[PDB]
């Protein structure tokens, strides 16, 4: 099917407590494969998935060199942005940057992305054409004009359409057992009595990969959207994910309710009933 | 500046079975700024060997982290996650319910 | 693989 590679960078200033904290992580689909942390001891990009461990020292030295260079530019940016917004030297601020590429189910380039946030709000983003920018603020216009003048979009577009997807395809092949896999949800229901006239039915999906899943309840085949408690999909810690959906069922009505599970790992969508 | 409150879920990696080793997780997500204090509690007391995932974020820029520790559940021992963040006036404690 | 070129806002 379709795949993505994404890198996520966070820099946080720490006035009076030394250098800003800088953390970088990379993912292929929903699997993390590398990290860098400015505060940590190694000062190296580090593997976080088993398939990338075989890459070898030119890869690790080069990704270390590049990530340290990203760290420096984000350190400079914190200073620049405090100036653009006329903010005092005292407060902590946050810069975030995300970039990467998607390929379709033919493994060909589909979409590329590069966006930047300051203090949790959109700051500047590369448009879908990979040729122009969307600037949120008056302050971001300065950045937009500077990046237009230095032809930054052109350099990003070359990477997103070429290098990014080539390396995504490399990773998909080298990590085929981890990345071209699906783990189907293992499912069950629980039933707990709220009072003497109703009970909570909870539909569980566990140990699934990728994270994308649809869990719904129906009553007599009508969707119960407004009356379903649904939790955010959450990591198990072992590379798989979990979710549940619950409804409140009045007495004797359990047979009216069905839980429906849609997931790429399933041969057919599931319909589950308490019975 | 933007401040978003952490959602907190506390749960085990595998379905909890007394006497069988597992991992107790506290997943915090949806928050901003990224500074956050997360402890796992055993019978009210801070568990020392707690690790966490590398800071990442969602499409809307909000952060997420998984805090986790090895544990073997028993019938009697109670677990919880205690979280503080600039959006919370006091630390929020969420108890582990071997069913959520 | 990371992008190799640098830019500043």
């Amino acid at each position: 099917g379709s795949h993505s590679m994404r890198y996520f960078f966070t820099s946080v200033s720490r006035p009076g407590r030394g250098e800003p904290r800088f953390i970088a992580v990379g993912y292929v689909d929903d699997t993390q494969f590398v990290r860098f942390d400015s505060d940590a001891a190694s000062q190296r990009m580090e593997p976080r998935a088993p398939w990338i461990e075989q890459e070898g020292p030119e890869y690790w030295d080069g990704e270390t060199r590049k990530v340290k260079a990203h760290s420096q530019t984000h350190r400079v940016d914190l200073g620049t942005l405090r100036g653009y917004y006329n903010q005092s030297e005292a407060g902590s601020h946050t810069v975030q940057r995300m970039y990467g590429c998607d390929v379709g189910s033919d493994w060909r380039f589909l979409r590329g992305y590069h966006q930047y946030a300051y203090d949790g709000k959109d700051y500047i983003a590369l448009k879908e054409d990979l040729r122009s920018w969307t600037a949120a603020d008056m302050a971001a216009q300065t950045t937009k004009h500077k990046w237009e003048a230095a032809h930054v979009a052109e350099q990003l577009r070359a990477y997103l359409e070429g290098t990014c997807v080539e390396w995504l395809r490399r990773y998909l092949e080298n990590g085929k057992e981890t990345l071209q896999r699906t783990d189907a949800p293992k499912t069950h229901m629980t039933h707990h009595a709220v009072s003497d006239h109703e009970a909570t039915l909870r539909c569980w999906a566990l140990s699934f990969y990728p994270a994308e899943i649809t869990l719904t309840w129906q009553r007599d085949g009508e969707d119960q959207t407004q009356d379903t408690e649904l939790v955010e999909t959450r990591p198990a810690g072992d590379g798989t994910f979990q979710k549940w959906a619950a409804v409140v069922v009045p007495s004797g009505q359990e047979q009216r309710y069905t839980c429906h599970v849609q997931h790429e790992g399933l041969p057919k969508p599931l319909t589950l009933r308490w019975e | 500046m933007i401040q978003r409150t952490p959602k907190i879920q506390v749960y085990s990696r595998h379905p909890a079975e007394n006497g069988k080793s597992n991992f107790l997780n506290c997943y915090v997500s949806g928050f901003h700024p990224s500074d956050i204090e997360v402890d796992l509690l055993k019978n009210g007391e801070r568990i020392e060997k707690v690790e966490h995932s590398d800071l990442s974020f969602s499409k809307d820029w909000s952060f997420y982290l998984l805090y986790y520790t090895e544990f073997t559940p028993t019938e009697k021992d109670e677990y919880a996650c205690r979280v503080n963040h600039v959006t919370l006036s006091q630390p929020k404690i969420v108890k582990w319910d071997r069913d959520m | 693989l990371l992008y190799g070129f640098v830019n500043y806002v």
